[PDB]
RNA sequence: GUCCUAAGGGGGGCUCAUGGAGAACAGAAAUCUCCAGUAGAACAAAAGGGUAAAAGUCCCCUUGAUUUUGAUUUUCAGUGUGAAUACAAACCAUGAAAGUGUGGCCUAUCGAUCCUUUAGUCCCUCGAAAUUUGAGGCUAGAGGUGCCAGAAAAGUUACCACAGGGAUGGCUUGUGGCGGCCAAGCGUUCAUAGCGACGUCGCUUUGAUCCUUCGAUGUCGGCUCUUCCUAUCAUACC
RNA sequence: AGACCCUGUUGAGCUUGACUCUAGUUUGACAUUGUGAAAAGA
RNA sequence: AUGGCCAGAAAGUGGUGUUGACGCAAUGUGAUUUCUGCCCAGUGCUCUGAAUGUCAAAGUGAAGAAAUUCAACCAAGCGCGGGUAAACGGCGGGAGUAACUAUGACUCUCUGUAGCCAAAUGGAUUA
RNA sequence: GACUAAUCGAACCAUCUAGUAGCUGGUUACCGCCGAAGUUUCCCUCAGGAUAGCAGUGUCGACCUUCAGUUUUAUGAGGUAA
């Protein structure tokens, strides 16, 4: 929300999640949304493609 | 706000850029650069040309004494008169406000 | 009430009569929203009965424009100039610079960075 | 405004965010004594660059009607007026009149003491260069009254008169003339206007020793009739416009020393006390 | 300059996107528009930041930003 | 109906309308000379004190017709290297200089065979007759989108259906681009300009670093099996 | 004579402050609706 | 129950209903375990709370010889002004004040190699 | 969007009905005399129009006047070679 306020001039901000396999990027996105919006599995490489999830009006999350 | 400014604010009409509103254009047929308006502008193209094509019906409907060489100046005078009436209306409205 | 018709909505919202409208305007759709959603529906050319394109699609105009540059005095002047005092102030500022993790960069200032940043080490040079 | 010159004059007389230096109009009534004319000449000499002078007789009583003053402000674009008068009740009067929007903002009368008035030419010293703004010193207890009065308005008009042109920098050689106005609370108090030249002398210290020498003119006034501004006009005159180069401070937005725009993010205190760890099988004895 | 980028899982595909086929300059502090609202596509492999500039008088070629 | 290297800006020089006296045509009124001429002329505004070695009028220079930068002001931006805008700075023009000055002004659109409105008393008709209101026809006028009315009939079908129409090439290969120089030669030799192979010169780590992989609209395969080309990896010879 | 693409004065199904309607609902008036009193007035 | 939900062209018409809130009807979610990011009040939900501001039909008053015209009056809904399922939705915090109520506005600064606490467990890594 | 007699995003039967199509397919003996054309001009375009021009049958008028995608003469443009 603070980053969105700092970029209030733009229409929205994109927040992309990076890291090692099986660290919990899709789990973090699902937790922030409060709903299972991204696929989650304990095996590495469950997420294979980039995915947009609209968290709020001006916050997008990129898995 | 004038009538145009209010209408543009309602319709989302964006102001033209300074590069877009320049009094300069490239004429392909002559291969030269010329002005759109003003002295020797594109709005008065052919008033000094040696030969002008004239339609027979247009010449028949043309009043006596007038020629084809002043039609563009007539149209400019009409447009200037309309723009002047509109800006006088805007100034009167702003004076009442 | 007044009525759920579009004209009744226009008089209820008090828009100045005689104004043009974009096709598809309603209570849920403004002109900007209709343009945004019609962008997604763009991309189809207009064709005749034989499939020949009579009107090209958006940004596929196929006509060659006259790519010419006008003579202008602005092309031969310096667009950006900087003074020695300003350069010295920027050098002192960059020497004074300290990194803070809780600050973010929102807009970079267009500066002649090669004349401001310090030189490399003499061993490397 | 058909011509470019008339357009330039209209744009100069147009209202602006930062204003032009105010112009002072020096004019006299039908009766004006020689002492009053000499005082007007001295004030014009103090303010040559931003003043205009009338030379005819004007049958105007400023406290009865000021329509002609408003007309003169309209025509000459003058925001200060020094009006000279002479009468049996008031022998030598200088009426300081300040405009706002080509209408009279406020007015104040000064009565001259004739036996003590000294012109600039009667002092045999070096004089001020043309265009140099003199510094100002206001002394006494009459200027800090809690209620706005005639002395406070006289101070405001004298500041606006000897203000000159604003400047963010000044040469150290342009600190050589001072104008001192002295007035005390109390039978009528006397406002004394003096001008001095400044000499600097070595004192064995980095700060120089300032010595004064009288420059002229020597004026003694008694404050007279008083026209206070309208309240709404006073707030409209005391509205302060904002320069476009003066930025508005945005929350958590700043500019660093290199001109980069910097945002501030705030994390907050890390409170992990209420986090319950996972109760694994290996963590149980 | 622009080529149609077709999107959709049907046989009939939406064609509103365009891609610039010539090198582009995007400038500093560039963040790409999101894919739902990105009509014009300027690929990263075609973005240039420096150029070999020749001075006609000095007869010197320098790579400049 | 014509004419203009446009307006504007800067600098320099001169003084105007008018009156008197004079000069072949020239005679109230042509042109020229002197004297007197606070502007009584011209240029702008609407002074109750605008301008006289000028703000008037002629010469010289620019005419580049709307410059660049900005983390700043206001507004806007599904095309966010931001755009318009205000302000500031730089640039520019002129001048010996002090300085001066510019880097725009505006506006929704549509009808004129249209809309609104007025008059006809001695105009005609209301069909059984007359009068008074009213309505229609015809004629003559006035104004011009502030007070001349009005200008709001959307999508989707991957659930589908019908009537039809369709499904560059004797190209390519092994050697970069831009800019300058040299250059045998081609030309030229009342102009000494212009092309130019062969080349060359500038931009694109002391055997390193490995902590900079830079976007599917375009789609390939696998099996079995036959043949062809050489631009030959191997075997053969040099 | 499948599928796919393109065209139509295209047909049909579905949706929505698209247009005109309408079932239903709500509100007002009139008739069904008669008989007396007690006051306030014109 | 002089009720709701329906059906019927209508009906002295039918169903729920041989029914009566532990019921009937309509929704969303979908065992158990877990579970309700923080705060409101813009859209919407509902308040007979004052108004006639919009205000049809019928009715009332005036002008004319009438056709006709003009005026008040004018229900519901809308509008205005209040509380919310606070559902949708918007909302980076925390302090002050000069505003004084909505909207404020103007400054300041903000980053245990296995524990504690909760009625054995701390789970959704659910048999 | 499944089923409702092999028929279902609206069953079957008969009628209005020979519904409509600008789209598709087809359109039946012989010989003779002529015989074509693609911005010429105007209109808001595509899902557009007329219109000029070129043609065939009849006639009529004194089928009277004659005219002509040609040259020459003279004068223009091209004064351009020479
Ligand atoms: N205990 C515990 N487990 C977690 C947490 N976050 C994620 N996990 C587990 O870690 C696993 C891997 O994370 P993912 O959801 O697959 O996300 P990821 O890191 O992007 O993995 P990939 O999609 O394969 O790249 C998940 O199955 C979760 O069960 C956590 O905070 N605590
Ligand atoms: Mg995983
Ligand atoms: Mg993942």
């Amino acid at each position: 929300r603070q980053f969105s306020v700092l970029h209030k001039d733009r229409k929205q901000i994109s927040v992309g999640l990076i890291g090692y396999p099986n660290v919990g990027k899709s789990s973090i996105i699902n937790a922030l949304r409060g709903k299972a919006v991204a696929k989650v599995a304990p095996i590495p490489g469950e997420t294979k493609v980039w995915q947009y999830v609209t968290l709020m009006k001006r916050i997008y999350l990129i898995d | 706000e004038t009538k145009w400014q209010a209408f543009a604010r309602r319709r989302g009409i964006k102001p033209k850029t300074r590069e877009q509103r320049r009094n300069l254009q490239y004429n392909p047929t002559t291969g030269q650069w010329e002005r759109k308006w003003g002295y020797k502008g594109a709005n008065k193209r052919g008033e000094t040309d040696p030969i002008i094509e004239v339609s027979a019906a247009k010449e028949a409907m043309r009043p006596e004494g007038t020629s084809v060489r002043g039609d563009k100046r007539r149209e400019i005078r009409a447009r200037v008169k309309k723009n002047q009436k509109q800006m006088l209306r805007n100034q009167r409205i702003a004076a009442e406000k | 009430g007044t009525g759920k018709k579009e004209k009744n909505r226009l008089l209820r919202e008090g828009r100045t009569p005689g104004d043009p409208h974009v096709k598809g305007e309603n209570f849920y759709r403004s002109a900007k929203k209709i343009k945004t959603l019609n962008i997604l529906k763009e991309g189809k050319p207009i064709r005749d009965s034989k499939g020949k394109i009579v009107k090209a699609a958006s940004f596929q105009s196929k006509e060659v424009p006259k790519a010419v540059i006008e003579p202008n005095r602005k092309w031969f002047t310096n667009t950006r100039v900087i003074s020695q005092d300003t350069l010295q102030s920027f050098r002192e500022a960059m020497a004074e610079k300290q990194k803070d993790p809780y600050t973010v960069l929102l807009k970079s200032n267009k500066l002649p960075m090669s004349l401001i940043r310090d030189g490399p080490k003499l061993e490397d040079g | 405004p058909r011509n470019a010159r008339s357009k330039r004059a209209l744009e100069k007389r147009a209202p602006k965010i930062v204003e032009n230096p105010k112009t002072c109009l020096f004019l006299r009534g039908t009766t004006c004594s020689q002492i009053t004319q000499d005082a007007m000449n001295d004030l014009y000499a103090m303010r040559q660059v931003h003043a205009k002078r009338f030379h005819k007789k004007n049958a105007i009583h400023p406290f009865e009607d000021a329509t002609s003053l408003c007309f003169f402000s309209e025509k000459n674009d003058c925001s200060l007026m020094v009006f000279g008068s002479s009468n049996k009740k008031r022998p030598h009067t200088l009426t300081f009149v300040r405009m706002f929007d080509y209408k009279v903002l406020d007015m104040l009368e000064f009565y001259l003491d004739p036996d003590t008035y000294r012109s600039i030419s009667q002092f045999k010293t070096s004089k001020i260069p043309i265009g140099m703004r003199p510094m100002m010193v206001f002394a006494g207890t009459a200027f800090e009254s809690p209620v706005p009065n005639a002395f406070t308005m006289a101070k405001s008009m004298l500041i606006d008169f000897f203000r000159g042109e604003p400047s963010d920098k000044i040469d150290v050689e342009g600190l050589r003339f001072v104008v001192v106005v002295t007035a005390d609370e109390p039978q009528k108090p006397i406002l004394r206007l003096r001008v001095y030249g400044i000499r600097t002398k070595r004192s064995g210290t980095r700060l120089p020793r300032v010595e004064v020498e009288e420059h002229g003119p020597r004026m003694d006034f008694r404050l007279g009739r008083m026209r206070e501004p309208d309240p709404a006009m006073l707030k409209e005159a005391m509205k302060k416009a904002k320069t476009p180069q003066e930025e508005r401070t945005k929350k958590n937005i700043s500019m660093d020393l290199l001109g980069d725009k910097i945002g501030r993010i705030h994390m907050g205190k890390t409170d992990l006390s209420k986090l319950q760890t996972r109760k694994m099988k290996g963590l149980k004895r | 300059m622009f080529k149609v980028v077709k999107t959709g899982k049907k046989t009939h595909k939406k064609g509103w996107k365009r891609i610039v086929t010539k090198p582009t300059f995007v400038g500093p502090d560039f963040t790409r528009r999101p894919v739902k609202y990105e009509r014009f596509i300027r690929p990263m492999g075609l973005r240039y930041k420096k150029a070999n500039v020749t001075h006609p008088t000095l007869n010197v070629t320098v790579q400049l930003p």
